[PDB]
DNA sequence: TGTATGCAAATAAGG
DNA sequence: ACCTTATTTGCATAC
């Protein structure tokens, strides 16, 4: 049950927002503060420059759109008017060591991933998605 | 062989508009 | 300098 | 709890 004129709402809208958040001075990246300090939503760039190329899914565009007009309207209505984790970086050093882990075995236990986090200094929840990961990656890329 | 070694956005919204306009001047 | 994007951390949803 | 498949999401960096 696809609708054309939702697609075109959120071109037209893509194309609008872009035109008048550059006519009010605010990078990609100042709009992505914008909205974490003042809504809570924080959003990178990288988001910001996806939604207004189009380049998200049509479900995570439509989620998106109002949370991005709330902001443009506040913007330019000034006549008197939890949280995401970080994401953890992984040294080359350590994804090195992690990778020979995963050579050795793909599948750690959870005792084994305990003794890893312990190693390496980590939260065992990292270490524990980060082989989850490194599974999903071995599938995709031997498709 | 170059293969892309991260996740995809599988299908886009400029994608499906594309789409739509493959659909439409048929 | 801002923007676009490869790689993947983090999350969503089911079993 | 914690794997699976599935998807959102942001570092880091190339233009």
């Amino acid at each position: 049950g696809d609708e054309p004129s939702d697609l075109e709402e959120l071109e037209k809208f893509a194309k609008t927002f872009k035109q008048r958040r550059i006519k009010l001075g605010f990078t990609q990246g100042d709009v992505g503060l914008a909205m974490g300090k003042l809504y809570g939503n924080d959003f990178s760039q990288t988001t910001i420059s996806r939604f207004e190329a189009l380049n998200l899914s049509f479900k995570n565009m439509c989620k998106l759109k109002p949370l991005l007009e709330k902001w443009l309207n506040d913007a330019e209505s000034s006549p008197s008017d939890r949280k995401r984790k970080k994401r953890t970086s992984i040294e080359t050093n350590i994804r090195l060591t992690l990778e020979k882990r995963f050579q050795d075995n793909p599948k750690p236990s959870s005792e084994e991933i305990s003794m890893i986090a312990e190693q390496l200094s980590m939260e065992k929840e990292v270490v524990r998605v980060w082989f989850c990961n490194r599974r999903q990656k071995e599938k995709r890329i031997n498709c | 062989p170059k293969v892309y070694q991260g996740v995809r956005v599988k299908i886009t919204v400029k994608e499906l508009l594309q789409q739509r306009r493959a659909h439409q001047a048929a």
